[PDB]
């Protein structure tokens, strides 16, 4: 799973984001196609820099105190 | 003993590990007592103002707590034969944190005077009182911040 | 005679405070006796105009005067307030945005965007799904029973809690999403999925052993963090980058409300400018940071065999000492650096 | 006129002397040797009381000035509440004053790294541990300076602005000088500790 | 706040875990209780604000 | 429909309202219990004590006066207010259709004008019945000390 | 007896059935989070049983408590 699995979460983000665009409520259309939007869009950036933080890392876990029965 | 790891070298981290609970507490106390006097000033009046006007001395107390965190951490990290580079590691992060805290503490109870009095004569101004005084809070919460990542290279 | 008094003292100051505001608006009438009229003015919605003059016109046939009334809409150059029309879930988000200050006529509501904004910066700096869903829980006692609560007396810290029960509804579901990406509850981590990190096959009790990258999480950050002794430094790797990078995105979301503002007010003036230099600026150094950011990410430097260059050393040789870039991150890093610092020098 | 505090400095002073002069006279005053000093202590101390010191006084400057100009604003806000958001920017100075030294302390703590005995007290690692404690010196001192005079300007701006909001915008000038002299200063911090290697 | 989570949660809760019979029946239910009003106090309420 | 002002501020017009002079009064209850008209100060350079309906307020501001009067004399004697729905039943706060209060305000002008005097009356009496209740309170307690 | 200590005391207990039930049974599946340290106890299953006694005291005080509410 490399850097374009991001890129296919962020492609479903948007189909979406522009789907509730489009259906979005008219009695609170403002609101609805805001704050989903703006929810689906941060969630989507948190998630993406979780993964790419985790993607290629440059320091691996390290610790002295694992217990030996965890070896599997 | 050896080069690296002197008989001396636990002195720094002890000397850390009490600094940022005594600088800390020092500076929690000074919130404490300022922003104490100025609820107990206010409230004589207008006693209904009691759980807005905590506040200021809440935050001297959670400075108090960074600095808890702080010395418990190093405290942890303190042996006989600890290296030298350990040894100052505590001792930075105890005085990092401690000062930090020390200062944050002294601004937290003068702003929390001055705002709880405020606050009782304009009661719009206690938005004003607590979003300065958390800025005061967050210098303490920074030299935490400090002393943890110099923390996490002790050994 | 006190108690007499107590059974109807209220509706006499009801009445009497109704009676004196209302002289207290005839004041800001132009009285002409010539004419004999009170000639008012006042600010209402367009919307509502037909409201004003729907009952208008059942007051008059109340009266029946067959007065003209007239209801003289007219065009002017005072600035006309600002309105904000909130439901009880955007009222107090519209109330902590405007109490820094009250919006320019008709510009860009920063309430509509804070809804979303404010609980889910304070949910990336709270982060715990234990206090998340505490939180989660606390409001929903407010908003479950809103019905209750409302109508009924709430003296102050407890009124400054219901009237925020949504903000505090965002921040605890934020939170608790936060605290899955961070891996929290509590001070605890969840092991739902797999971990990228493998330990060794066998080891002694007490040997510091590393972890070898079978893969990468699915969400959130890897349960193998957890305990480790240096969880701190990819930790705060982890959270210093992810702090640039969606302050960078938050700033330049509310920056282009500056160019959606400008083509509202026709100001193409500010966009040529204010909004492209700004831009131009911020991106150049900050967003060129941040793209900076996630393509050292894109990067397998291990595989690569190339040395991972030192990120914020590289940002201040940006500045300096321009164009000596210690380890190249891409081709050509130099002229580009130099090129974004003259841009942002222009 | 006394005051214990200048007791014991003229004390202190007086010892000093005293000691510097029977060093010298006897022959022995290569015994005060400062530069051994240097060279002997360990170069941690002043990697790490650099960090220490630029975070600490980074912060003590950033709460001075704070409470400085908070306690002005609001004490004028009684009057006028508006004051609060309208001079906060004063408060944010402050704070950013602060900003500088923890981003400094990062900067320099990525050069904290266990060098090797043998290799201890070199050339590079004396320069560095130097490095690290002036850097963390200039920084977290300039920030001081420039927190208590942002907290003093931002205070009078709070005060003016109370009196009349027209007189509030060009003392935000002098906030931003200000806030200049501290970014100065993190720069120059930047500059010294820019080419003093890890320890090794 | 994480650093502040794990060192409460090691100081309150984590320590009665190590005890066992009906005095560690008693530490459990005693230090949860301050663990969980250290948590709301400190952490969600102290702290989320 | 109404447009929603969430992403921008709603649309206002300036309205100039001519209204007669007779129904000034039953105008001005109207779109204030209507509730969607911020006035404009058009006498904003008149200063207060010489503006048009200044006497209409002062009058009604005593009588303001004299209700806070009352209510800190039934605090004094600890009597509760009834603070009865009926206001807010004819006050629909978002029904424009209610009828203004007739002649029924100089009533109470004057019913507060009498019932003051009526209440400084018997506070006055009470007052000082109580003064010599005191008085004598404390020369008894002088009295009853046996030596 | 009063509402306010009952209301208290029903919630904290609440929270302390379902916390202390989820850790004893992290302890009694051997879970790496709470045994997997060297520092940890080193017998999952017996802390998992006082664990849950603690939490059978919590459900205790809760139903008591509901019993006042």
């Amino acid at each position: 799973s490399s850097f374009y699995t991001v890129v296919g979460v962020f492609i479903v983000v948007s189909a979406m984001s522009v789907l509730f665009w489009i259906m979005a409520p008219k009695n609170n259309q403002a609101v609805w196609r805001s704050t989903v939007i703006l929810t689906l869009a941060m969630m989507f950036l948190m998630w993406a820099i979780t993964f790419l933080c985790q993607l290629h890392p440059l320091v691996a876990p390290r610790r002295s105190d694992l217990r030996p029965e965890f070896a599997e | 003993m050896t080069e690296l790891c002197p008989v001396y070298a636990p002195f720094f981290g002890a000397i850390g590990c009490a600094s940022a609970i005594i600088f800390t507490s020092l500076g929690a106390a000074y919130g404490t007592a300022k922003s104490g006097v100025g609820i107990c000033a206010t409230c004589v009046l207008r006693p209904d103002l009691l759980f807005k006007n905590i506040v200021p001395v809440i935050m001297a107390g959670i400075i108090a707590i960074y600095g808890l965190v702080v010395s418990v951490l190093v405290c942890y990290s303190l042996g006989q034969k600890q290296a030298l580079y350990t040894g100052f590691i505590q001792l930075g992060a105890g005085l990092s944190v401690g000062l930090s805290g020390l200062a944050a503490g002294f601004a937290i109870g003068i702003v929390g005077d001055a705002g709880v009095r405020g606050s009782s004569q304009q009661p719009r101004l206690f938005v004003g009182m607590i979003l300065i005084l958390i800025f005061a809070e967050v210098l303490g919460l920074y030299g935490l911040i400090v002393a943890l990542l110099l923390n996490s290279r002790a050994t | 005679e006190l108690y007499a008094i107590a059974k109807e003292l209220d509706s006499w100051f009801q009445d009497v405070t109704r009676e004196k505001a209302i002289f207290e608006i005839l004041n800001k009438s132009n009285y002409d006796t010539n004419r004999k009229i009170l000639i008012a003015e006042g600010w209402i919605p367009r919307d509502e105009l037909a409201t004003l003059q729907a009952r208008l016109g059942e007051m008059i046939a109340r009266l029946g005067i067959d007065v003209p009334s007239i209801i003289q809409v007219l065009d002017t150059n005072h600035t006309p307030p600002t309105f904000h029309r909130t439901n009880k879930f955007t009222a107090g988000f519209q109330s902590i945005c405007d109490c820094y200050g009250i919006a320019q006529y008709r510009e860009i509501n920063a309430g509509l965007p804070t809804i979303v904004t404010f609980p889910f910066m304070f949910a990336i700096m709270f982060g715990d799904m234990g206090h998340g869903f505490l939180m989660t829980l606390a409001a929903l006692s407010l908003v479950l029973n809103e019905k209750k609560i409302n109508k009924m007396k709430r003296g102050e810290i407890f009124d400054m809690a219901f009237t925020g029960r949504y903000i505090i509804l965002l921040m605890g579901v934020f939170s608790m999403y936060t605290g899955f990406l961070y891996n929290d509850i509590f001070s605890k981590t969840m092991t739902i999925f797999k971990s990228g990190w493998k330990w060794p096959d066998h080891w002694k009790k007490g040997e510091s052993i590393t972890a070898t990258s079978v893969g990468t999480y699915p969400i959130g950050l890897d349960w193998a963090w957890h305990g480790t002794e240096n969880a701190l430094l990819f930790s705060n790797s982890y959270k210093m980058k992810l702090s640039i990078l969606m302050g960078f995105i938050h700033m330049t979301y509310s920056y282009f409300f500056s160019l959606a503002n400008h083509l509202y007010f026709n100001s193409m003036i500010d966009i040529i400018g204010n909004f492209i230099p700004g831009l131009l600026f911020m991106q150049g150094i900050f967003g060129y940071l941040s793209v900076c950011i996630v393509y050292k990410w894109a990067v397998d430097w291990v595989k690569d065999g190339k040395p991972a260059p030192g990120l914020l050393n590289m940002l201040i040789n940006m500045f300096l000492s321009p164009g000596t870039i210690d380890d190249e991150l891409y081709p050509h890093q130099a002229k580009v650096q130099v090129f974004l610092l003259l841009m942002a020098l222009v | 006129k006394f005051s214990f505090s200048h007791f014991l400095y003229y004390l202190v002073l007086i010892v000093v002397i005293v000691y510097g002069l029977y060093k010298l006279f006897t022959g022995h005053g290569s015994d005060i040797n400062f530069g051994k000093f240097l060279l002997r202590t360990s170069p941690y101390m002043w990697a790490n009381l650099g960090i220490a010191l630029c975070v600490g006084l980074s912060v003590v400057g950033a709460a001075w000035g704070i409470f400085i100009t908070g306690s002005s604003m609001i004490g004028a806000g009684v009057r006028a509440p508006r004051i609060t958001t309208k001079n906060l920017i004063s408060i944010i100075f402050c704070e950013v004053v602060a900003i500088y030294g923890l981003i400094i302390a990062i900067v320099f703590s990525s050069k904290l790294t266990v060098a090797t005995a043998e290799n201890m007290y070199s050339k590079s690692n004396l320069y560095t541990g130097y490095s690290l404690f002036w850097a963390g010196i200039t920084v977290g001192a300039s920030n001081l300076i420039c927190g208590i005079a942002v907290g003093i300007t931002g205070a009078t701006a709070a005060i003016s602005d109370a009196a009349d909001s027209a007189l509030f915008v060009k003392i935000l000038v002098i906030e931003i000088f200000g806030s200049i002299l501290g970014l100065l200063g993190l720069i120059v911090g930047l500059l010294m500790a820019g080419k003093a290697s890890e320890f090794q | 706040h994480a650093q502040l989570s794990s060192v409460l949660w090691t100081m309150t809760i984590q320590i009665a875990f190590g005890f066992r019979g009906f005095v560690g029946v008693f530490m459990t239910v005693a230090l949860f209780a301050m663990w969980f009003a250290l948590t709301c106090a400190v952490l969600v309420l102290m702290e989320g604000t | 429909e109404k447009e929603e002002a969430i992403f921008r501020s709603a649309e206002m017009a300036l309205v100039q309202f001519y209204i007669p002079q007779e129904i000034s009064r039953d105008s001005a209850y109207t779109l204030g219990q209507l509730g969607l008209v911020q006035f404009r100060d058009l006498n904003s350079k008149v200063r207060a004590f010489q503006r048009t309906f200044v006497n209409e307020i002062r009058r009604l501001d005593n009588v303001e006066r004299q209700y806070r009067y009352f209510y800190s004399l039934l605090k004094k004697h600890d009597i509760k207010l009834y603070e009865g729905d009926t206001d807010k039943y004819l006050d629909g706060s978002g029904e424009l259709y209610v009828p203004p209060s007739g002649s029924v305000i100089d009533d109470y002008v004057r019913n507060a004008s009498y019932l003051e005097e009526r209440l400084i009356q018997m506070e006055d009496a009470t007052d000082q019945i109580e003064v010599q209740k005191n008085d004598l309170e404390q020369y008894r307690f002088i009295l009853q000390s046996g030596d | 007896v009063s509402t306010g200590k009952a209301w208290c005391c029903t919630v904290l207990s609440a929270f302390g059935v379902v916390i202390l039930s989820v850790i004893a049974h992290l302890f009694n599946t051997n879970h790496e989070s709470f045994v997997g340290s060297i520092n940890d106890p080193e017998d999952g299953p017996a802390v998992a049983h006082t664990v849950y006694l603690a939490a059978l005291v919590y459900l205790v005080f809760f139903v008591f408590c509901g019993f006042q509410v």
